């Protein structure tokens, strides 16, 4: 009964992006027009 | 939460060599534990979406 | 001195797992401790045993086997002040009724466990007993526990142990702790063994005799408890037979012709005389058996519920099952060596005459001196 | 419960200058 | 190790009988009178 055994000879890298919260809007301003 | 949401136990983690199933040259281990929860008023806690 | 490594390893392994506040009762002992308070028979006796234990008189003495001659009687203070407390414990309460808690909770359950307030110099301030069926203790990582959970989730004073606690410079302590007195059982498992009470082996009986006094008071009301069940014959002409029924009727004590015979002219009525026997309703015979095994597991002579009965109960269970466990937990961790927490065996009222002939005919003796006459019988120096 | 919303208050400055 | 025996109390009464016989017993000295009711020397 062979239990088989693997390790990926060679590896690679990972990358991802860092978005953060940006700079905001407020939902209705008082001083306004139509 | 000490009182939104319960937790409970009732016989903690426990491991013993199972006689029964193993010879005079190879074990059999069995572990075990018995615990759940449930929720207690769910008007105490919130939750927050978008 | 201590060397911290115990053989109750062997749990917390993997029988046990560390940091989890186990309760010490299991939930079916405390209902079964619950509904045996009011059982008539299991009451009985665990009132008796309370009441008993909870006669004997304490004080604070100097101990027999007094090899240790550094006393650890630490201040003759903490001493004063212990007798203090033995015979005035926390307010809204005496000793007597802590004699009487503490024994009925290790009737019931095996076990004994009370609370100290040692103020900062070994001088203990007042005792608590603790309600043992919701008091869970957590172990520590080799063979004993460590602190005491009192309370689900406002109650959680982690009261540390006798063991782990911030101790004086010659050992007594300083902050709180709690006794956790256990009875022994087989297999070792000091403190992680199953209970060891009379309860345990008291389930059967008891069973049987509730069902069979159910069974009692069941057929006690839905049994008529009327006599000569009389039938007319199939030709009687109700507008007579009544006549018949009102004659026999009128016979009761204060009736006007009561105790006179009856008389029936023609068509032949047949009365039969109900037995009513309901003198076997409880079952005396299986009754009392179950009353004797119930009370034989407790240890208490069939004859107490003569005087050689009463002694034998005083100085064979009451005495080496609730008396010695008691002064030997206090003695252990409550004071220093050479003294110790002892009880008064001529304050038992059945024991009286057997000392004085003991102390009589030892007097007579010659070959022995003075010193030991006296402590064969109480009377140190 | 259903999701009931959490409305706040947004950018309020003026009572006396309406913008052209 | 020893125990001992005039700490059980049934036994008291039988351990005080059998030293007040002993006592009027004269053909034995009295360190064997001791030993055989317990008390060493």
């Amino acid at each position: 009964m062979v239990k088989l055994n693997c390790r990926p000879l060679c590896q690679a890298p990972t990358a991802s992006r860092l978005v953060s919260p940006p700079c905001f809007i407020c939902r209705g301003v008082a001083p306004s027009a139509p | 939460w000490k009182t939104a949401f319960y937790a409970v136990e009732k016989r903690p983690m426990f491991f013993e060599q199972y006689e029964g199933g193993s010879s005079a040259w190879c074990v059999k281990y069995q572990f075990g534990a018995e615990d759940g929860g449930f929720v207690g008023c769910c008007e105490h806690g919130r939750i927050l979406q978008i | 001195p201590a060397p911290s490594a115990n053989p109750a390893k062997i749990f917390i392994r993997r029988f046990f797992s560390a940091g989890v506040a186990k309760n010490v009762v299991s939930y079916s002992n405390v209902m079964a401790a619950q509904r045996a308070m009011e059982h008539p028979v299991a009451f009985r006796c665990l009132d008796k045993l309370g009441l008993t234990v909870q006669s004997v008189k304490w004080d604070v003495g100097k101990d027999p086997q007094n090899t240790q001659v550094g006393d650890g009687g630490m201040s003759a203070s903490q001493r004063k002040a212990l007798q203090q407390i033995l015979q005035r414990p926390n307010p809204t309460m005496s000793g007597a009724q802590l004699r009487y808690s503490a024994a009925l909770s290790w009737a019931c359950f095996g076990r004994m466990a009370f609370k100290v307030s040692v103020m900062s110099d070994g001088s203990v301030n007042a005792i608590w007993p603790l309600g043992i069926p919701f008091l869970k203790q957590k172990f520590d990582r080799y063979g004993d526990v460590e602190s005491f959970q009192y309370g689900d989730e406002a109650g959680k004073e982690t009261i540390p142990s006798f063991t782990k606690v911030e101790k004086n410079d010659k050992g007594r302590p300083i902050k709180n702790y709690a006794f956790m007195i256990v009875k022994p059982s087989i297999n070792g498992a000091m403190n992680f063994d199953v209970q060891n009470t009379p309860l345990q082996a008291i389930g059967v009986p008891v069973a049987l005799y509730d069902a069979l006094m159910a069974r009692a008071i069941d057929s006690a009301d839905g049994t008529p408890n009327s006599k000569w069940l009389v039938t007319a014959s199939r030709d009687l002409d109700d507008g007579q037979a009544k006549e018949v029924k009102e004659g026999i009727e009128e016979t009761k004590p204060g009736g006007d012709n009561g105790g006179e015979i009856i008389f029936i002219a023609g068509t032949d009525v047949k009365v039969q005389e109900m037995k009513n026997d309901l003198s076997d309703i409880h079952s005396k015979v299986p009754l009392d058996d179950q009353a004797r095994t119930i009370a034989g597991n407790f240890g208490i002579p069939i004859a107490l519920l003569y005087d050689e009965s009463r002694k034998a109960f005083f100085e064979d269970t009451i005495e080496p099952g609730y008396l010695t466990p008691l002064e030997d937990g206090f003695s252990m961790f409550l004071c220093g060596a050479g003294y110790r927490v002892i009880f008064d065996r001529d304050s038992i009222p059945a024991l009286r005459k057997s000392r004085a002939d003991i102390a009589a005919t030892y007097d007579k003796v010659t070959f022995i001196t003075e010193e030991e006459k006296r402590e064969v019988t109480g009377w140190p120096a | 419960a259903a999701p009931s919303r959490l409305v706040q208050p947004g950018c309020f400055i003026c009572r006396g200058v309406a913008v052209s």
